RNA sequence: CACGCCGCGGCGACGACCCAUUCGAACGUCUGCCCUAUCAACUUUCGAUGGUAGUCGCCGUGCCUACCAUGGUGACCACGGGUGACGGGGAAUCAGGGUUCGAUUCCGGAGAGGGAGCCUGAGAAACGGCUACCACAUCCAAGGAAGGCAGCAGGCGCGCAAAU
RNA sequence: AAACUGCGAAUGGCUCAUUAAAUCAGUUAUGGUUCCUUUGGUCGCUCGUACUUGGAUAACUGUGGUAAUUCUAGAGCUAAUA
């Protein structure tokens, strides 16, 4: 059963007018435990939320209607569709799919959003709920009476509708993919159009490097080709947006709509939210308490679905499930295919700096030379004391829980207090540090790995993309973490991004990286942030914009209205 | 942007104009009312240009009666522009904006009046021949200008249709208002079935006055 | 309701028609035709449960659409085309013809007629006014308009006419002494000898009738229906002939 | 094993005959309809794929089985005036399945645009 | 469509001024409705009853306008109020009498959140039509756009109480 | 295929909120009115280019707006039981 939670609103519940009814018609408050606090000298009631036993007495005595039931999320066990193990994670339903249209999932991470794609798409026979004694496919097929997909699971059964997915690990493909791009891809089309899947995802020119040699944006804009080529009717694309620039994230946006024929099944999840307007026609939701249980609800529109989100209070369930809305010369590597000329930029201490790139634009060989490696010019600076460098692809090799690996390999004479108030509270790390580092997905994976190059003492911090593998939630999180640790540690750090929102709130000082994507390139000396990423914006032809009231950054339509009068001044974004 | 549209060859091309001096002898002008095109460029010396319509800054279309700069909101209908009903006798309040032309309009449509001397780079170098050709007999008989004895039916236009993968072959449009034997025999018919009708009416007249005078014997004789 | 009607759910139906309650839902809606709507066959019915020659109501409209079935010398492809009353209804491919006639109970029989007996049929003449130069008109119970009548002829009166043609041959006219038919209320189906009519300014006028057997009834003036002259019926009776048995004899009978 | 052939009618209309079929069976199970059809056929000198059987109850106790079947002039009269169902059961007819519901999506989808759209909006 | 006979033609689908009758609809007659007097007097010249002449309507008429008459209903219960009141065919009890129930699959009425006002049409005061006002709500580039499950399933909420 | 045209969308369905001489029921009337459709009547009754007449607009082709709709605007064609 919900818990019910009595819900007041700031407007019409002036309380110096309607002589208090809601606090002496209640039970809880007439035993003295006071759930409802008012006063005639008050501008608002206050109804607390763990002393409310949500009976709905409040409600009908009030003079001037204010005051709502509204359930909060609990464990129901009604309906459930999966469970995964014993005192272990518990999905309660299933999403429905479409024919012809693209659907969207949002929410929290660790929530169950990969589990419900892998019973949809024939790769998991669900338990039921039950791990001892698991029903087989008939009965599974009773359970889904009386709804659509106990039709749709047969056609999954005797394989009459195919469903390949994406997978959301994308950096480990080259361990079951060996050789060449022209290979590996072009065996496994059967459809022979290789025309429009590269231009469309920018392709053909990364096609005689390995598979092997990709970094993580090349690296996923691959794996969005091999879905897209092959035949088949049901597709799911896990995190599509992971390890992409926004110019890219466009274009892996629109290639998606082009897998629609009217009988194909495409959904997809996403945790970026600004080419989701422009991605899919009808969105699901996720609640619940992360990697307890999560239910799916139904399908909202797309910009209906969103709006619903980011207020955290869901109107088909009166549901609410969240209350909250120093110097350096430039030099030459060329790995084996193209060179990266750095223009010889300056440098600070106590400040930020943020890498403005593209889908091969050395990023990723740009943190390495700060280490000293890779130097086949001569001059390049040495750091004079050790360096902390974060991975972009972190493919751990470790013994045992993380106890022992966090807390007794590095500073295992700790530096708290104060490291964990600072840094490890929020990074919540503490619920997690039973589990062993060798089951763990790929947004705890990033979030443990942050710990140890935050942990270590170094002058320069090279971290790279924080935004890969986790939730929109957490991502203002990270921003605090780095902004109030560097600055008040007195040294600097290197910050490398993807993301828009990350970007704009962190920078000090920008590195900008110009010249031709992935075939010739150069390092700018160093900007700052306003006319950093008007220039860098101007290099995308892309023009970002404030929602004003939940401050999310969107993008104009290409030629409109607002895009071109923004882009006459140069002001590709107001108050960076 | 400016919409320009050559009525005499039918091509037509869309140019950004962006300057705002340069547009002056265009403003405060109503719709269809043509205007001295001299002043945009220098290809355009003998070319006067018609305004024959546009969208609102924010895309609504502008209509014909409506006489201001701003925007009003009008019951429209069967027969209007800017609309198309649903149903027979559906009527929706719609958005338009005037006739009167200002620099707050995303396009302007202008339609050449007279050709001038030049030739704009777009417009006036080529010609679609106007496809499908005239069905009536009357449009035939007064485009090719025939006479009371001419046959119609050899000089229909022709269209010749070539395909990649498809034999060659000529095709022609159903020559309709065309007195064949055929509408000769259905008026025939027509005027026989008044034969028909009007043989049955005098037959039961006649018929009825000889029962109607036999029964006047018959009613007599009390 | 806005408008017109145009469902008849199938407990609403007829009792005379003789339907089930568990076939469906619906029964099937005369079309607007020549006779009233609780006083008819339609085709599909008359088809489908009398003659059995089409078991399902896709069958029905397969046998219509190929001109098949005659109503009146008129080949008529609506099934639900209303008939009734000496309505002949012909059917030339295996060459049987059939007349409406109530029987006893009330109920539209398969009574068969023969072949030399299907051109012609009667009319009870319901209207007879003039018009446009003095034309006569007539006006038959199933709205067939016929101008240029026998001025002999006056309401509730007996016509016979020619089913190829629409021409009255003769007629009878209404007295004691005729044989008739009630197309009525209670007394549907039987059939006697006229004696008497009580004749009321003002409401409906009432025709006391005797039988063959002697019993004797008496319905509306709107019911009777003149089969003959004198006792001698001009059409091809039901087998029982009109004669009211009681449920004794019924019984009896059936012993 | 014995077809006994309740009331007859032979039907010029719809080109047919029209019969209730009685089958005892008395030690078996409910007899298919094709050994029905060979034996009908054996009897009525006609050939075994013109005629059409449907609707078979077998009587409570395991006796006779009693349903109708109706016996066509030529094949062609049997592909004109049959059902669809009756004769995609012997395997001369065949339906494109969609069936109902995404022919429903298609046909308010297809409302939504105008011209020669429709063909290529699916 | 059928095809010709020595000009003249057969069989049809479609069409309409009109008349008939066919589905009806609309307005009317006589008689019948549960509780209350702590509702015995009501109705008004701006319509309450009637007369004349019109307007309007599909037609009859205070339906409405002008002028004139002072009427109309009432303990045989008007008028006012209540109703967990849609009406009827019917249902459960039942010796005869009664008493109570009927939202509910057939008929008849009414309404599509509250009220209005209309377009087309033979037929509507239509809401799987439109125009506003009230009320509540969705998207927005804050310039604007679109709304109506008391249709089948479904979720919210209220509940002792109702399905894929 | 599309679009023009014609017809249907006023029946069916759902619920019972208003309504206590109102609804409704049996009864009687339209001689005080309308009636798409079907079925029969009528359709050389009239004493005054015709071997067939005119103008367009859709589907289509072509240029676009708008963030946004079953929004539609300009240019060029061609029909009718419109
Ligand atoms: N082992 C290798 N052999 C040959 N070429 C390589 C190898 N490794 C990398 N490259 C090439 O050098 C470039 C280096 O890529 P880079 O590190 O700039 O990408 P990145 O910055 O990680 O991309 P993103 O940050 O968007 O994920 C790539 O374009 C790749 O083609
Ligand atoms: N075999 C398993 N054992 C234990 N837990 C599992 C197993 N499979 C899935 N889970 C749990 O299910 C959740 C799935 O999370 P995931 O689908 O990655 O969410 P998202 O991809 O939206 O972040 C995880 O929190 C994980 O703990
Ligand atoms: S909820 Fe109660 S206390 Fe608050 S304003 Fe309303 S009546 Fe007053
Ligand atoms: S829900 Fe219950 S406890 Fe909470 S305010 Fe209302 S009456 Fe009080
Ligand atoms: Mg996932
Ligand atoms: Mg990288």
């Amino acid at each position: 059963k919900l818990t019910r939670i009595a819900i007041v609103n700031h407007d019409k519940c002036k309380p110096k007018k309607c002589r208090q009814e809601c606090k002496k018609s209640c039970p809880v408050v007439r035993m003295g435990k006071l759930c409802i606090e008012v006063t005639p000298q008050s501008k608002i009631a206050w109804i607390s939320e763990t002393l409310c036993i949500g009976c709905g007495i409040c409600i009908k005595k009030c003079p001037f209607g204010a005051l709502s039931i509204v359930n909060l999320p609990s464990n129901l066990e009604k309906e459930t569709t999966h469970r995964y193990c014993a005192n272990a994670f518990k999905l309660h339903r299933l999403p429905i799919p479409r024919p012809g249209e693209v659907l969207g999932l949002v929410g929290t991470n660790g929530i169950g959003k990969s589990t419900a794609l892998k019973i949809l798409a024939g790769k998991q026979k669900p338990n039921l709920g039950k791990y001892d004694d698991p029903p087989d496919w008939q009965e599974i097929l009773t359970y889904f009476r009386g709804s659509e997909l106990q039709n749709y699971f047969t056609k999954i059964l005797e394989d009459d509708l195919k469903a390949i997915i994406k997978p959301q690990y994308v950096d480990q493909i080259p361990k079951a993919a060996k050789g060449t791009v022209g290979s590996i891809l072009d065996r496994k089309d059967e459809t022979k159009t290789q025309a429009i899947v590269c231009q469309q995802l920018d392709l053909t020119h990364l096609k005689e490097r390995n598979v092997e040699d990709l970094s993580g944006g090349e690296l996923q804009r691959f794996a969005c080709a091999v879905v897209c080529i092959q035949k088949a009717d049901i597709f799911m694309f896990d995190e599509p947006s992971s390890y992409l620039d926004v110019k890219q994230r466009l274009k892996a946006a629109i290639t998606i709509r082009s897998l629609i024929n009217p009988d194909r099944y495409i959904i997809v999840v996403e945790h970026d939210l600004s080419v989701l307007d422009y991605l899919s026609d009808f969105i699901c939701c996720l609640y619940g308490v992360p990697s307890a249980y999560g239910v799916v609800t139904m399908p909202f529109s797309v910009r209906e679905g969103i709006n619903i989100f980011l207020d955290g209070y869901v109107p088909t369930e009166n549901l609410r499930f969240r209350d909250a809305s120093y110097k350096y010369p430039g030099m030459k590597k060329k790995m084996g295919e193209f060179e990266l000329a750095i223009v010889a930029g300056e440098f600070t201490d106590s400040e930020i700096m943020v890498m403005l790139g593209e889908n091969g634009t050395g990023k990723t060989t740009f943190i390495r030379m700060l280490a000293g490696r890779l130097k086949p010019d001569e001059g390049g600076e040495v750091p004079v004391l050790n360096v902390s460098y974060k991975p972009q692809k972190i493919s751990p090799k470790s013994t045992g829980s993380v106890r022992q690996l966090l807390h007794e390999k590095i500073r295992d004479a700790y530096t708290h207090p104060q490291f964990v108030t600072d840094v490890m509270k929020p990074l919540q790390i503490e619920n997690i540090i039973d589990q062993e580092v060798q089951t763990l997905s790929g947004g705890e994976l990033q979030r443990v790995a942050l710990a140890l190059c935050l942990g270590k003492p170094a002058d320069v911090y090279l971290i790279d993309e924080p935004s890969a593998y986790l939730d929109s939630e957490q991502r203002l999180m990270a921003a605090r973490v780095v902004k109030r640790f560097i600055l008040h540690a007195k040294k600097t750090a290197f910050v490398v991004e993807h993301d828009f929102i990350m970007a704009t709130y962190l920078a000090d000082r920008v590195i900008v990286f110009d010249g031709v994507p992935s075939k010739n390139t150069v390092a700018n000396s160093p900007q700052t942030l306003l006319a950093g990423m008007n220039k860098f914006l101007s290099q995308l032809e892309i023009t970002f914009r404030r929602d004003p009231n939940n401050y999310r950054p969107r993008i104009n339509k290409l030629n409109s209205i607002k895009d071109v009068e923004q882009k006459k001044s140069g002001n590709y974004f107001f108050l960076d | 942007k400016l919409n320009i549209s050559f009525p005499a060859t039918g091509c037509q091309k869309l140019i950004e104009v962006d300057d705002e001096r340069k547009l002056r002898t265009f403003y405060e002008k109503r719709m269809a009312t043509e205007v001295a095109a001299d002043a945009l460029g220098e290809e355009w010396k003998g070319y006067v240009v018609r305004i024959s319509g546009g969208n609102d800054k924010q895309g609504f279309p502008m209509k014909q009666g409506v006489l201001t700069h701003g925007r009003v909101r009008l019951l429209l209908s069967k027969g209007h522009s800017c609309y198309r009903p649903r149903r027979t006798g559906e009527r929706k309040r719609k958005s338009v904006r005037g006739c009167i032309v200002d620099a707050n309009l995303s396009v302007l449509n202008l339609v050449i009046v007279k050709k001038g001397e030049k030739d704009i780079p777009g417009l006036t170098d080529t010609t679609v021949p106007r496809r499908l050709g005239p069905k009536r007999a009357s449009r035939i008989r007064k485009l090719f200008n025939l006479s009371k004895e001419d046959d119609v039916r050899q000089y229909v236009v022709r269209k010749p249709l070539n395909k990649e993968g498809k034999k060659p072959r000529t095709k022609a449009p159903k020559i309709q208002r065309l007195v064949t034997p055929r509408v000769l025999q259905h008026k025939r018919r027509r005027i026989a079935l008044k034969k028909q009708r009007t043989k049955k009416n005098k037959e039961e007249a006649a018929e009825y006055a000889k029962l109607l005078a036999k029964r006047m014997k018959e009613a007599k004789e009390k | 309701a806005r408008g017109p009607k145009k469902h008849l759910k199938r407990v609403a139906a007829p009792k005379h028609w003789m339907l089930d309650k568990l076939t469906g839902v619906f029964a099937p809606r005369p079309s607007t035709g020549p006779h009233k709507l609780r006083e008819c066959l339609p085709l599909i019915i008359f088809l489908r449960n009398r003659l059995k020659y089409a078991l399902t109501g896709d069958e029905v409209k397969k046998i219509c659409m190929q001109r098949f079935i005659k109503i009146d010398g008129k080949v008529r492809t609506d099934i639900t085309y209303p008939a009734g009353f000496m309505d002949v209804i012909s059917i030339d491919k295996t060459g049987e013809n059939f007349r409406l006639i109530y029987d006893t109970k009330g109920r539209f029989a398969v009574h068969r007629i023969t072949p030399e007996e299907a051109k012609y049929k009667l009319c009870k003449v319901r209207k007879i006014f003039v018009g446009t130069k003095g034309i006569p008109h007539l006006v038959t119970h199933d709205a067939r308009t016929i101008r240029y009548p026998d001025p002999l002829i006056k309401v509730n009166d007996t016509i016979q006419i020619d089913l190829e043609t629409g021409k009255i041959t003769d007629f009878i006219k209404f007295d004691t002494g005729n044989l008739c038919m009630v197309t009525g209320g209670a007394n549907l189906g039987r059939i006697g000898v006229i004696t008497n009519r009580e004749r009321h300014p003002g409401s409906f006028d009432v025709v006391h009738v005797k039988d063959a057997n002697g019993n004797s009834f008496a319905t509306r003036l709107s019911n009777i229906f003149v089969i003959g002259k004198g006792n001698k019926p001009w059409i091809s009776l039901p087998r029982g002939k009109g004669i009211r048995l009681t449920i004794a004899e019924e019984r009896d009978k059936r012993l | 094993v014995t077809i006994r052939t309740r009331k007859f009618m032979t039907n010029r209309l719809l080109q047919r005959k029209q019969m209730v079929i009685d089958v005892l069976h008395p030690g078996k199970a409910t007899v298919p309809k094709t050994e029905i059809r060979e034996k009908l056929a054996k009897m009525y000198k006609t050939t075994p794929d013109v005629i059409f059987v449907f609707g078979f109850r077998t009587h409570f106790g395991g006796g006779k089985t009693t349903g109708f079947g109706m016996i066509y002039d030529s094949l062609d009269y049997a592909k004109k005036n049959e059902p669809k169902h009756r004769l995609a059961r012997h395997g001369l007819y065949e339906k494109k399945k969609t069936s109902r519901k995404q022919r429903k999506e298609r046909k308010n989808r297809m409302k939504k645009v105008r011209g020669t759209a429709k063909a290529n909006v699916g």
